[PDB]
């Protein structure tokens, strides 16, 4: 051994395990989904209720970046939302020297040159997180990124991380998103992520879900209540 | 001081008088005052003296750096990009005026800096205290494209005209003639002033002056 | 960060430090300078090492290095770390004139070459210098002086040293054969020849193996002298001369 | 620059590289003191000296100002710092408080720079051992110590380096009032300490006394050569 | 053939190689991707082919191609995290050498600067060298077009046809016999003797949807992306 | 970020630098080139083989004028060699900005090697992989002088680096005299470049340069050509 | 094999300041005790050789006109903390005009105790006591190489400390006067050091709400000895 | 002025194979003068001297500057410096100081070391060189220097007559001057030898 304890070293095969092995601890995460409908973005995440003293809407895996951008992680909490302050941070200066709003394109490549920049050297690590970027523009549509801890980013019209990352993608290409609206998707979203995470693991768990689009007239918030207890009524019917 | 440059139908000329006046005394005679820059650009100087011999050597160390590690020839645009920025940084305490001007690839090129950094490209440029008198000659008396024998009888015409309307102007006048293939750096174009001869005999002798103390030491 | 520093400053469990003793071992090998002086004057002889038949043979002195006006330095060890401190104490000795208008004293010039080289040795986490070397000169305080450095860092005067691969050997014969003040130089010659004629191995004593430089004073000089190879080869024979007298008539 | 721990503790609660520097004191050459009434003397030996080298620069007594005298062991490279910066601070005391610097000042001086130093980053601490002898004003005569993790310490005699246990069982079953009683008769203590020592007979020792009101006087080898002849004389007749 | 820490740092071992800069050679490799280059007589074709595995990905965002500056264009081996963080260095030394020098930048020029900075990284014993590979294409005046490559070692040379990847020396091997033989280039024939060439090492006989194709010629200096619609019209041409 | 600040060269137990050792290993495993000065000028030349034919001969360059009058080849590992060009083109700068004056050769082998030194005592940094030879003709005489990793420098008559070097400075003992024109050191040079060459030795597997008084310059392989005939 | 200095353990405490608690069971032992007449409190030497002078070294310091300290472990380093000590309790009487309390004197030292480390190097191992009477009257505090201080009642520090600690819980109430405290320490000293028990093996101070910080002498101690 | 709180004034002139330096001796603030041994000429190696004048801080700090540079040119390389290579050395160390300048204007003439020629050079306050070939002048007093040596200089002269030149050319000027006076020494420098001569001038 001893050539994977830093992340300044090859192996004689010529890979970094520092970085294969914060990828491991994203896969101890949950789950997130997220899908692009015909004219915006939703995401989707399922929370697992650890023990009943927490509070219902406590440590959201699902952040607000910009007004029109949204986030959801997944991987080591602490530096997910470490990973969300510099975001936050750095679509202020775009539109503090700029005068507008950014654009994915480069909100994703200023952000992986950052997570990269973590890749190279003895004195930092790399992150533990793996997250999703999507939103939705009036010139430029809606648009979906994702990022490992490596630093590679892509486009994506589905993408899902966590445990169980293939068997949720599997039936993310099921569906048809490049037809479908930003309404009935979200009872499609949800149905997806009832499939997964048999009850032996967990007991109970937690339905959060996120929404963007022309729909939300371009803004990033959350769904209303009577929207997801209607997916939440479309829960068990999958018994069948 | 009067320095002037014209864009002929091959080339370059470049002409400047040889004096440097400290107050209103003629310190220097044969003061040169066309620098090197590259075996394409030559540039003259005009203003503080000692401002112009330090950013003319400095420039021309970094282009000699520049095409010795391009491999190729410099372009009278990079000359004309380093100063331009260096004289903005400084916010015009370094008093220069530069004619810059030379033959690259594209051409030939001839620029007027300006000591808070603005440049400007011109068929012909007058810089200099005498330089209004000899902006004149090439006012009246320019057209495109002539030929090098009509550039030079020109630019001596409109050096002449800072020597004899200029009080700190005034003595040998300078050319240097550039083209695609030839450089001809040639200071003493004319004379067309002399100085008179002496007539009264002064001639001392060893023995008129008187020492109070001599000392001798050899050397080998 | 931290697996990989060798920590060359730190002390060994038996209270030494073993990074200056591998350098002074080192400084035995790859090089032989000595000096001698009693008298009017004193001397620096170095031998040769790249005595290869393609060399240019310039620069006027291989090991000798003029410092001040009125001193020099012979040196030995490692050549490369020997340049960077040598002209580091060439101008120590200029600062000085800078400030106070008169010629540095020889011995003060020791020290304060010697407390840069102590530093290295003490904080830093840094490779010592393994360059020891000799010191001639003259001030108006004591005259004619001798120091040696060490790469620890702590000087000394003497008479007659030697730093080179037998230097122990030297040194038991200048304890041999000398003068407390009445060797003059040229009888300082004569001993010169005769010592480098025992520590190098390669005999018959090549006039081109051996480098000779004197320093003596001259009224407002302090003169320098590095003597050719023209007369060093009449003061190889006259060591040869007398060696088969003393032999034969004893 | 260079940031590491150097020093740091052991599992069971010492600190291995000040007691690594404790040990290159141990073996470094004896340096004797004692204080008398009035005139105090210490005397290094072991000299060591080879009859090819100036005898000058091979002095390890020197003077911090005219009243205050130091001797040392360990190694010489790192003492000679020690000393030219703690004559910068005793000149910088004038500058200050306008009385010369008492002898008690200068060794919490030395011990605190001696400390901290066993206490940044980056460095090995010091490997010397100090005796600090004055006379300082209204005549009090007295000395002091300095261990290399800084501890200053005052004595009424005491000897470090190599073969300094020997030295220091054999000063308490002889350190008498009457001992002190003639500037002569201390010095007869100091002479009869080293020769009890590593041989150093008359040919590598180098006492220096200071009377209260000089500088400090090295008695050249014939006044040695003189009293080592009178004390094995008494030490001739008696036994 | 190993003295102390030569396998970790870049450090020299006893022989006089030193072991992390040829680790990350084949590191390059792991890729799974070769990309090739050939200069014509008066044009420069790079050609590259993409394996997009997924439906649900966005395949107008897996170009390896990059547009570097106007008339200066590029192509990325090795892993994707390194090589466009090596892409966004070469875009800002072009733009401060048209600032600072008045005009645009000759293509071996960047190819300098960009091998300066590889070689700290492997004069640095702190820094992982970046396993990842670099080919460049332009016109030039008096010169015409020319082809570069960067190594992660710091070296560079001009090329009249290169490959790099897994497959490389097959494919150079392929090229060799191809330019020994002297045929005189036009622009198509370039074309066809670059999709011939990764046609036959790695034995596919593709659809249009597969390759990349970027070109420089001297009557539009600008570096273009070419349509899959005229891919297909040099793919049946070259099916005679 | 920051860097180690500490040396990662120490002294061995027996009293060599074992790293500087690693790094003349790496030098002797370079390409052979050799030097040779006589009496009006300095040969330089070196041995350059692309691997295929698909490299364009005409892209870089061996032999490497620094000024007007210095020219400068090495025998080593490529990428170090393009950092101390870079590093003594801008000594000779400086130098000139302060002088008004081409450098003398002599004092660009006392800042070039001192880079060297610097560069293997510094913190956290591996010494260079390159020898040089230098060139040049100040003030009539000519010179020609080799440094090495270390950071010494030597002046030398006529000598030899990369693979085979051992066998070169044999070649060139039996070979060189004192009484030698330019043109006669250019063909002793390809006779000792012959040695341990290939079967082939065109215009474009070697690359010379010289000096005169007239100045350093690199020969172009029309003459090498020319040269490279009637030769061995 | 060699860790940081900055290292948790598996069972999660530190190395080198859990280290540093071991370093101060090689000092010399000291008790203080707290009574509402006032603070005492007492230290022995441990002196080496007859040739030493016995009065150059001392434990007890003090840091205010109303505040005494005790120290423990090693020496070298305490005067560190004892200069850090002094400077802050003129500032607050610089900026504030009165004197600052004895708690506050202790937290301004042990914010100090723990922040090596390797940027802008290893925890003190040095343990004090510092009595003193401020506006609440008599205060007895103890702090640590960790950090961690608090307010005791008698605590006993230094190589016999566990056992002088055990034979002062039976001894100590609320309601003692001053004159018996005393003499109940120097009958725990007499048990637990080496050498006999006189008037230059110890030393002692108390500090009163009427007078200031008073540190006894050779005089006027061994009244205490001969009536022990 | 600057210039005039102290005075003094430096003359060189070339000749045939040689070349002569002079200088004042007078050492004075604005009316007073305190000492009449005041060194302005200073050597830098044989066969080459410099000229000092302006105010008398920076008269002595430059020749200290310049000798610590100097030094260090002479052994780092092995041979004496040119001429022409003190006019670019000094020329850098006044531009240093571009805008804390020093107050003195220097005057170097010497001979080549290997061709012995003359060379005769004078710098302004910011470092500007010129190079000429009769005779360079600086300090207080330079038009009523300029009047003699327009009038009096021949091309091609020898010793004895160059030493008589520059005399009279030192001795009518300096006189005309209120603040420069009390005595002139004068170098004259050749291949073979080196000569200094101090002149009996009017100490009023």
């Amino acid at each position: 051994t001893g050539y994977d304890l830093s992340a300044s070293t090859f192996s004689p095969d010529g890979r970094v395990f520092q970085v294969e092995y914060a990828m491991k601890a994203v896969e101890n995460s949950s789950t997130a989904i997220g899908i692009r409908c015909k004219d915006g973005v939703v995401f989707g995440v399922e929370k697992l209720v650890l023990s009943k003293l927490y509070e219902e809407g406590s440590n959201k895996r699902l952040f607000n970046v910009d007004r029109h951008v949204g986030m959801a992680v997944a991987g080591l909490l602490a530096d997910a939302r470490s990973l969300a302050d510099i975001a936050r941070e750095e679509a202020s200066n775009f539109r503090s020297n700029f005068g507008y709003n950014i654009p994915l394109k480069h909100l994703a490549d200023r952000v992986a040159m950052y997570v990269h920049a973590y890749t190279l050297y003895s004195a930092v690590r790399p992150f533990g997180c793996s997250f999703m970027l999507g939103s939705y523009s009036v010139n430029d549509g809606a648009q979906l990124y994702m990022i490992d801890p490596s630093g590679v980013s892509y486009g994506y019209w589905g993408c899902a991380i966590g445990k169980a990352r293939q068997a949720a993608k599997t039936e993310i290409e099921k569906l048809q998103m490049k037809e479908m609206t930003c309404r009935d998707i979200v009872k499609e979203v949800a149905k997806i992520i009832y499939i997964v995470h048999d009850e032996v693991k967990d007991k109970a768990f937690e339905l959060e879900l996120s929404w963007v689009g022309e729909l939300t007239n371009g803004r990033h918030e959350i769904v209303p209540k009577d929207i997801r207890e209607e997916a939440e009524k479309y829960a068990k019917e999958s018994l069948k | 001081t009067t320095i002037a440059g014209v864009v002929y139908k091959d080339g370059i000329v470049l002409g400047a008088d040889t004096r440097a006046t400290e107050g209103m005394v003629v310190a220097d005679k044969n003061c040169s005052k066309i620098h090197f820059i590259s075996p394409n650009i030559y540039c003259c100087g005009a203003g503080t003296a000692a401002d112009t011999d330090m950013t003319t050597q400095l420039i021309s160390s970094n282009l000699e750096l520049h095409s010795l590690s391009t491999g190729r020839l410099p372009r009278v645009v990079t000359a004309n990009r380093m100063l331009k920025q260096m004289l903005f940084r400084y916010q015009g305490y370094i008093g220069a005026a530069l004619v810059l001007g030379g033959v690259d690839v594209t051409g030939p090129h001839l620029y007027s800096i300006y000591p808070h950094g603005s440049t400007d490209k011109l068929p012909y440029v007058t810089m200099g205290s005498g330089s209004l008198a000899a902006m004149a000659v090439f006012e009246d008396k320019f057209r495109p494209d002539m030929e090098e024998e009509e550039a030079k009888n020109l630019v001596s015409e409109a050096i002449a005209a800072g020597i004899f309307n200029d009080l700190g102007s005034g003595s040998n006048i300078d050319l240097c003639v550039i083209s695609k293939n030839k450089l001809d750096f040639l200071r003493p174009y004319t004379v067309p002033n002399k100085k008179g001869t002496r007539l009264g005999r002064y001639r001392c002798e060893k023995g008129t002056t008187a020492v109070l103390t001599e000392k001798i030491t050899p050397l080998e | 960060s931290r697996r990989y520093d060798s920590r060359t400053t730190i002390f060994s469990p038996e209270g030494r430090l073993y990074q200056v003793e591998y350098a002074m071992e080192a400084i035995g090998h790859a090089g032989t300078c000595l000096g001698i002086l009693a008298n009017d004057g004193v001397l620096l002889a170095a031998e040769r090492r790249n005595i290869h038949k393609l060399l240019d043979e310039v620069f006027f002195s291989e090991k000798i290095y003029k410092l001040n006006e009125d001193m020099a330095c012979s040196v030995a060890g490692i050549t490369s770390d020997a340049n960077v401190l040598t002209n580091e104490l060439r101008l120590i000795a200029q600062r000085y004139l800078l400030q106070y208008q008169e010629p540095i004293p020889c011995e003060q010039l020791v020290t304060a070459l010697c407390d840069i080289k102590q530093a290295y040795t003490q904080f830093g986490g840094k490779r010592p210098f393994g360059v020891s070397l000799l010191y001639i000169g003259w001030d108006k305080h004591y005259g004619f002086q001798l120091y040696q450095s060490d790469p620890s860092g702590n000087y000394g005067g003497w008479k007659a040293t030697c730093i080179g691969n037998n230097s122990a050997a030297a040194v038991s014969m200048l304890k041999q054969d000398y003068k407390e003040g009445e060797m003059t130089l040229k009888s300082a010659l004569a001993l010169a020849i005769k010592v480098l004629n025992k520590t190098m191995d390669v005999s018959k004593l090549s006039a081109e193996k051996v480098e000779i430089a004197t320093l003596t004073r001259e009224n407002g000089k302090t003169v320098i002298r590095v003597l050719k190879q023209k007369e060093v080869e009449q003061l190889i024979k006259k060591h040869e001369e007398e060696e088969a007298k003393a032999e034969r008539e004893k | 620059s260079y940031d590491r721990a150097i020093t740091v503790f052991s599992p069971d609660g010492h600190l291995f590289q000040v007691e690594y520097a404790q040990e290159a004191v141990k073996k470094g050459s004896t340096a004797v003191g004692v204080r008398g009434r009035d005139i105090v003397v210490l005397g290094v030996e072991k000299k060591s000296v080879a009859k090819l080298q100036d005898e000058r620069t091979v002095r390890k007594i020197c003077a911090l100002d005219d009243n205050v005298c130091m001797a040392f062991a360990g190694l010489t490279a790192d003492a000679r710092i020690v000393i030219n910066r703690a004559r910068v601070e005793c000149q910088s005391h004038r500058l200050t408080v306008e009385d010369p610097v008492t002898v008690e000042y200068i060794t919490r001086y030395i011990a605190s720079l001696k400390q901290r130093y066993t206490q940044s980053n980056g460095r090995r601490p010091f490997g010397i051992s100090a005796l600090i002898v004055g006379f300082d004003f209204d005549g009090t005569p007295r000395l002091y110590q300095t261990d290399p993790s800084g501890t200053y310490h005052a004595w009424k005699a005491n000897a470090i380096g190599r073969g300094a246990k020997s030295v220091r069982e054999f000063l308490e079953k002889n350190y008498t009032d009457e001992a002190i009683e003639t500037d002569d008769l201390t010095i007869k203590l100091v002479i009869k300490a080293l020769l009890e020592v590593v041989q150093s007979g008359g040919k590598n020792i180098e006492l220096a006394v200071m009377r209260r009101d000089q500088s400090l006087k090295i008695l050249n080898p014939e006044e040695i050569e003189k009293y080592v002849a009178e004390i094995e004389k008494e030490k001739e007749e008696n036994e | 053939s190993s003295a102390g820490f030569d396998r970790h740092i870049t450090i020299f071992s006893p022989e006089g190689r030193l072991y992390q800069v040829e680790y990350a050679f084949k590191a390059i490799n792991q890729g799974g991707l070769t990309s090739v280059a050939v200069r014509g007589k008066d044009c420069a074709v790079i050609v590259t082919q993409k394996k997009v595995p997924d439906k649900l990905l966005d395949s107008s965002t897996v170009t390896h191609l990059f547009k570097i500056t106007e008339n200066i264009g590029c192509v990325m081996t090795g892993m994707t995290a390194d090589s466009r963080s090596q892409v966004q260095r070469a875009r800002y030394e072009a733009a401060n050498w048209k600032y600072k020098y008045g005009y645009e930048i000759p293509v071996d020029m960047l190819c300098k600067r960009i091998a300066d900075i590889s070689q700290v990284y492997t004069q640095n014993a702190e820094m992982r060298p970046l396993g990842c590979c670099m080919i460049l294409i332009g016109i030039d005046e008096e010169q015409g077009p020319q082809v570069y490559k960067c190594d992660p070692a710091g070296y560079y040379c001009g090329f009249k046809a290169t490959a790099a990847g897994v497959k490389q020396t097959e494919s150079t091997s392929f090229l060799e016999k191809k330019v020994k033989k002297k045929f005189d280039w036009t622009f198509e024939q370039t074309v066809e003797t670059a999709i011939t060439c990764l046609s036959t090492v790695l034995s596919i006989d593709f659809k249009p949807s597969e390759i990349e194709v970027g070109v420089v010629t001297v009557e539009n200096p600008k570096f273009r992306i070419l349509t899959e619609a005229e891919i297909d019209a040099h793919l049946v041409a070259l099916a005679e | 970020e920051r860097g180690y600040s500490f040396s990662l060269t120490t002294f061995s137990p027996s009293g060599k630098l074992v790293q500087i050792e690693y790094a003349l290993a790496a030098v002797a495993g370079g390409a052979p080139s050799v030097g040779i000065k006589a009496a009006n000028g300095v040969v330089l030349a070196t041995e350059k083989k692309q691997k295929s034919i698909l490299y364009d001969e005409r892209s870089v360059h061996k032999v490497e004028p620094i000024t007007k009058h210095i020219g400068l080849v090495y025998s080593g590992m490529g990428p170090d060699y393009r950092v101390l060009v870079h590093r003594a083109r801008k000594l000779a700068q400086q130098y000139y900005l302060v002088y008004q004056e081409p450098i003398p050769t002599a004092q660009l082998v006392q800042r070039v090697a001192s880079v060297m030194q610097e560069y293997t005592q510094s913190g956290g940094v591996r010494p260079f992989g390159v020898s040089l030879l230098i060139c040049g003709w100040n003030e009539g005489r000519p010179y020609l002088f080799q440094s090495d990793p270390s950071g010494a420098y030597f002046a030398w008559k006529a000598t030899a680096m990369g693979k085979n070097y051992v066998n070169g400075k044999t070649f060139l003992e039996k070979r060189y005299n004192e009484d030698l024109e330019l043109e006669d050191a250019i063909h002793t040079a390809i006779l000792t470049l012959k040695e341990s060459f290939e079967g082939q030795m065109t215009e474009d597997n070697i690359e010379v340069g010289i000096c005169n008084e007239a100045g350093f310059r690199r020969l172009t392989p029309t003459e090498v050509k020319d040269y490279l005939a009637a030769i061995a | 094999y060699d860790r940081g200095v900055n290292t948790f353990s598996p069972e999660g405490r530190l190395f080198q300041v859990e280290y540093a608690i071991e370093a101060i069971k090689l000092g010399s032992t000291a008790i203080g005790i707290q009574t509402s007449e006032g603070v005492c409190l007492a230290v022995e030497k441990r002196i080496t050789s007859p040739l030493m002078e016995p009065s150059s070294i001392e434990k007890i310091v003090e840091i205010d006109a109303h505040i005494g300290c005790a120290m423990s472990g090693l020496i070298a380093d305490a005067k560190t903390l004892i200069d850090k000590a002094r400077v802050e309790t003129q500032n607050h009487w610089f900026t504030y005009n009165e004197t600052m309390t004895v708690e506050s004197v202790t937290q301004a030292v042990s914010n100090l105790a723990l922040q090596f480390g390797e940027e802008d190097s290893r925890p003190f191992g040095v343990a004090l006591l510092f009595g003193g009477v401020d506006e609440k009257g008599p205060q007895l505090f103890h702090m640590d190489p960790s950090g961690t201080f608090v307010q005791c009642d008698a605590r006993a520090i230094g190589s016999a400390s566990e056992g002088a600690q055990s034979s002062l819980q039976e001894v100590y109430h609320k309601s003692m006067t001053l004159k018996e405290a005393i003499k109940s320490s120097l009958i725990i000293l007499k048990q637990v050091m080496e050498e006999k028990l006189n008037a230059t093996n110890i030393e002692l101070a108390t500090v009163q709400p009427g007078q200031n910080f008073h540190m006894f002498t050779k005089e006027e101690l061994e009244e205490v000895i001969k009536d022990i | 002025s600057i210039m005039s709180y102290n005075g003094g004034a430096v003359m060189a002139m070339k000749g045939k194979n040689c070349v002569a330096i002079a200088a004042d001796r007078r050492f004075g603030i604005q009316a007073q003068m305190v000492t009449t041994d005041f060194q302005k000429i200073f050597p830098m190696g044989d066969r080459l001297y410099i000229g000092l004048a302006g105010l008398a801080t920076d008269v002595q700090t430059v020749a200290q500057r310049l000798k610590f540079r100097l030094n260090l040119y002479e052994l780092k390389e092995g041979r004496q410096i040119k001429p022409y290579t003190l006019m670019s050395m000094v020329a850098n160390l006044l531009y240093e100081k571009r805008f804390g300048p020093y107050y003195t204007e220097p005057v170097i003439a010497g001979l080549d070391p290997k061709t012995f020629k003359p060379f005769i050079c004078s710098l302004d306050l910011i470092g500007c060189p010129m190079v000429t070939d009769d005779f360079v002048v600086s300090g207080t007093c330079a038009e009523q220097m300029y009047g003699m040596c327009e009038s009096l200089w021949e091309p091609n002269m020898d010793p004895d007559h160059l030493f008589e030149t520059i005399s009279q050319a030192m001795l009518n000027a300096v006189d005309r001057d209120a603040v420069s006076g009390m005595g002139v020494i004068v170098h004259i420098i050749e291949k073979d030898k080196i000569t200094t001569r101090t002149l009996k001038a009017r100490m009023d």
